[PDB]
């Protein structure tokens, strides 16, 4: 069909307004795509019409331009309440209304150290035959680091989720909480479980470990 | 003798939280001239839409008969209140007394059975009767009184009678009727706590309230505001699409017992129609059906220039290249399609007509071919290929036909199975319209801002005849701005269309509203000249009715700011 | 010009659920309605819409399982779900399509408000008391913890003393277990004084039996 590929990473909003969302597709298209914003959290609204034919509803510091298969979106002073995700959708294909895949609008600030902090599991958890190791990464601003698991100097990995809150208003980081879940016979064999954190605005990887 | 923001109902019976809705159907505009009689006998005048208000005590005017013209020529409503019987008859003529005059026939019988100033506002809309109630003390015994009196309906009856007059007053009293007309504005309402009004802005009295009612708040800041001045005056609506004419010929596309192949694909043309459009989208068994300019439902609100058929029988699965930028085997030497197709296709089933279990070798496609088509290309050529000149009589040495038949059978899978595949091409060029929606027209109305909505071209504006450089074979015309400037009229008399509307959206400065309650207008791009004689004549767009024109100074880029000197 | 939806999600997969989108005193009887399955993560992978006339627009993949219906006085359009599957979990939302020319764009001019369909089992929340005070680190820097598991529904939320302090924390979104339960790590910044002051008492609550519990960490 009408494959469409927008900007595959989050442009960081400085105080400066120069973005260079983008929604190039496969074909050509005159004006056959629009613009959407959905704040995370509501339903998504319209943002951009077809680069020509901006309606009320939405600021006209908002611009747009379009022609061919190169589609950018030219946005003025941004705001702080005109932020989120948008996404673009073509007009072509009638009956297959596929929408884009989205652009994380996010706030840039200074760079912050993450307090890296694991815990042990709850000792009420021991009682039912399950373990859940808590590695906790709290107020950091850049939303980029991973965490890897290592016990006993073995790599564990696929059995861990982690959740990444929203950035905060207050100090503008983010917080992660990344649990890895294991048995309580793989628990009771192992004494020492260790949390490698490797973060950019950190000059060396901080590790912190435990023993049972 | 004024009405001091009086009359204001609600528009509906739904319970809405604190918000601020715009209200279209509300009438009575503020501030408006009412002919109140502080009095062939009453002075019955025409209705209009009136505004029923009673100032006297000891409920002197206590019964009004709707209707229309008296003297038993049409049917009437008669509204009576007498020792709180109020009896509602809709039957009695007239060749107190007025009611036992003729008994030719009478029918919907309804009784319903039970200083002072009884505020009523009653409006005719498709035969509907809407009656409000509201009541305010007053003590004063000049005039009206300003306030709100919020009003609540008690009857909405429709009887399916235009009402336009009212009669019946009675008598051995004072006696006033305080009647106003209404016309049809835009208001702005505010919906406090427990249900109440309490406070209503009325979009068309003053730029300042336009300036409220466009940012949607009771507060206005300092600077410069406007939305399009899209709330000032406002009209009907003409339409487009004339009487129907011969039905199109799309049924009998989907009803040949027998297809070309895809090399031979037949190309009919189709002109002059209406299409119904209703066998593409009931009977929904079209696999494939899918449409690439136009939306997949707006079908019926435009006029194609030319739309076509191209019938062709394809293989399975293999219908994934009728579409514009697909390329492959059935995309360059079959069957191809430009980059901008305009139109939709189909595509169905026919296992349990084209397929044998013994062989149904009858559809072949062509394959092997010098280079690619063109859009829109047809070849039917059978002749042995070689890119070396090579006339490659059959048997010599490796010369074959490029022609490979296709294996349709019966017991095979869903990629194997012959697909009709009729391709609609839709086109937008400038010529007549050939094939439009069923859908009626209406006369059209010059000298008025109503919404005009034509072939394809919508919008509103002052519909007037014109003059301008038009070509036979041109439809409608477009302006520098992308804007509908002049169309003929599908029916019949091809004229211009409507001329240039309004200079532009009138600007509202306001240095503030606690500051003070001065109001000043901006004009984006006019010339300063002639806008006092587009208001003063009730032709321009934001004609505000209690406006006046102080200065006009033009400089370069002017904005004449009438409202300070 | 504002929708409203109704009504949720429960049953399990294999069961029939229908929806609802009613509508404002915009007029409701010439343009399109439409569905739009944002899966909170993925795509809005929704194409069916009905029009004016008795046009009925599905997807490809749910094609013969779906209907679609709309009534113009009651100014309502429902999506009935039969042969529900467990892979539609998500949010539904009914969008408008309008052409200002006449055809080139549709604009998904006006949203609703969402209506989540989530196909699974429900259990009840238990949650992991009795955090490590004083074991290991005392001094310096900590956090408690109030770990939940095991609920399906999630409209929970942690108070801290509904405030007492200025510290400035707050809980994580929950994530879907491969098991098909959910799970919350609610933390909490340490003030200039933690040990042996004022304590916190994690309010989890709103579990599906009834059944309300808290404890302090």
């Amino acid at each position: 069909d009408i494959q469409v590929t927008q900007s595959p990473s989050p442009l960081s909003a400085s105080v400066g307004d120069r973005v260079t969302i983008t929604c190039r597709a496969s074909q050509t298209i005159g004006k056959y795509l629009n613009w959407y914003h959905q704040i995370p959290g509501k339903a998504p609204k319209l943002l951009i019409s077809a680069a020509s034919t901006l309606h009320s509803g939405v600021p006209s510091r908002f611009s747009g331009r379009g022609s061919g298969t190169d589609f950018t979106l030219t946005i003025s002073s941004l705001q702080p309440e005109d932020f989120g995700t948008y996404y673009c959708q073509q007009s072509y294909s009638s009956p297959p209304w596929t929408f884009g895949q989205g652009t994380k609008v996010e706030i840039k600030r200074t760079v912050a150290a993450p307090s890296v902090f694991i815990f042990p599991p709850s000792d009420e958890q021991l009682k039912s035959g399950t373990a859940s190791v808590v590695c906790l990464l709290n107020n950091f601003y850049p939303r980029e680091a991973k965490v890897q698991w290592k016990v006993d100097n073995a790599l564990q990995s696929g059995n861990s989720q982690e959740s990444v809150t929203e950035q905060d208003s207050k100090d503008s980081t983010y917080s992660l909480s990344s649990t890895l879940t294991l048995s309580k016979a793989d628990y009771e064999k192992h004494k020492v479980y260790a949390c490698e954190v490797t973060h950019q605005g950190l000059s060396s990887p901080v590790t912190k470990s435990f023993n049972r | 003798h004024t009405s001091s923001m009086r009359g204001v109902y609600y528009p509906d019976e739904i319970f809405r939280s604190d918000t601020l809705y715009l209200t279209q159907d509300l009438f009575l505009p503020f501030y408006s001239n009412v002919t109140g009689f502080h009095t062939g006998n009453p002075v019955i005048p025409f209705k209009d839409g009136i505004y029923f208000a009673a100032t006297e005590k000891s409920n002197v005017v206590r019964g009004w008969v709707f209707g229309s013209t008296m003297n038993n020529k049409s049917q009437s409503v008669i509204i009576i209140n007498n020792s709180t019987n109020v009896v509602i008859r809709a039957c009695n003529f007239e060749l107190h007394t007025m009611i036992f005059d003729n008994a030719f026939n009478c029918t919907f019988e309804y009784i319903s059975d039970a200083k002072h100033l009884r505020e009523f506002v009653f409006k005719n809309k498709d035969g509907f009767l809407y009656v409000y109630k509201g009541y305010q003390p007053i003590d004063v015994v000049r005039d009206l009184p300003s306030g709100f009196n919020t009003l609540k309906p008690i009857f909405k009856l429709p009887l399916g009678i235009n009402i336009t007059n009212f009669r019946a007053i009675l008598t051995a009293f004072a006696a006033a009727y305080f009647v106003g007309y209404l016309k049809p504005t835009t208001f702005m309402l505010k919906y406090d706590e427990n249900g109440t009004i309490t406070d209503a802005v009325d979009c068309s009295q003053n730029p300042l309230a336009e300036l409220k009612c466009s940012v949607k708040s009771f507060e206005i800041d300092k600077g410069i505001y406007q939305t399009s001045n899209f709330r000032v005056v406002p009209s009907g609506d003409v339409v487009r699409f004339p009487n129907i004419t011969n039905l199109c010929p799309f049924g009998e596309v989907f009803n040949a017992t027998k297809f070309p192949s895809v090399y031979a694909w037949e190309r009919k043309k189709i002109s002059n129609c209406v299409a119904d459009y209703s066998v593409l989208y009931n009977s929904t068994f079209f696999s494939t059906f899918k449409c690439y300019g136009v939306s997949a439902t707006k079908l019926n609100d435009l006029c194609f220039s030319n739309v076509y058929a191209d019938s062709f029988v394809v293989k399975g699965d293999d219908v994934r290249q009728i579409a514009p930028g697909q390329t492959g085997v059935i995309a360059d030497y079959n069957y191809k399609l430009p980059d901008d197709f305009m139109g939709c296709v189909l595509a169905w089933n026919t296992r349990n007509i084209d397929a044998t279990s013994t062989g149904n070798y009858n559809y072949k496609y062509r394959y092997l071919r010098h280079g690619k088509l063109r859009p829109f290309e047809r070849d039917i050529s059978n002749v042995p290929f070689s890119p070396d000149g090579k006339p490659c009589t059959p048997p010599a040495l490796n010369c074959y036909w490029p022609l490979n038949d296709y294996g349709f059978y019966t017991t095979t899978g869903i990629g194997y199975q012959p697909y009709r595949v009729v391709v609609l091409s839709f086109e937008l060029l400038n010529a007549p319209a050939t094939v439009c929606g069923p859908k009626l027209s209406t006369d059209l109305i010059k000298n008025q801002c109503v919404n005009f909505n034509f072939n394809g071209l919508t919008g509103t504006g002052v519909l007037t005849p014109s003059s301008k450089r038009f070509q036979p074979f041109q439809q409608f015309g477009r302006d520098v701005s992308d804007f509908t400037d002049s169309v003929r009229d599908p029916k019949t008399s091809e004229i211009l269309d409507i001329s240039p509307c309004a200079f532009g959206g009138v600007s509202v400065i306001t240095p503030g509203t606690n500051a003070s309650s001065e109001v000043a207008v901006l004009y984006q791009d006019v010339n300063c000249t002639d806008v006092s004689t587009a208001i003063h004549a009730d032709q321009l767009t934001p004609a505000w009715r209690i406006y006046s024109t102080g200065n006009n100074v033009f400089q370069t880029q002017a904005g004449c700011l009438i409202g300070a000197e | 010009v504002r929708l409203v939806e109704s009504g949720g999600g429960l049953v399990q997969p294999g069961g029939s659920l229908r929806l609802s989108c009613a509508a404002s005193g915009f007029t409701f009887r010439n343009y399109d309605i439409h569905w739009v399955r944002q899966t909170t993560g993925k795509g809005l992978e929704w194409v069916s819409a009905v029009g004016t006339s008795g046009d009925t627009y599905y997807l490809d993949s749910v094609k013969g399982r779906f209907t679609i219906s709309r009534e113009d006085a009651k100014k309502s359009v429902y999506l009935q779900m039969n042969s529900l599957r467990a892979g539609d979990t998500a949010m539904y939302y009914c969008v408008r399509g309008d052409a200002s020319p006449d055809n080139i764009y549709y604009y998904m001019d006006v949203w609703g408000t969402g209506t989540r369909v989530i196909v699974s089992s429900t259990k009840g929340p238990s949650v992991f008391p009795l955090a490590p005070s004083s074991k290991s680190t005392s001094g310096g820097t900590a956090a408690l913890g109030c770990l939940v598991k095991d609920y399906f529904p999630e409209p929970v939320t942690v108070s801290w003393n509904s405030g007492a302090l200025t510290s400035g924390v707050h809980t994580f979104p929950a994530v879907l277990q491969s098991s098909g339960l959910y799970s919350l790590s609610s933390v909490v910044t340490v003030p200039s004084s933690s040990l042996g002051t004022q304590t916190y008492i994690c309010n989890v609550n709103h579990k599906p039996s009834n059944t309300k519990v808290d404890k302090k960490v």
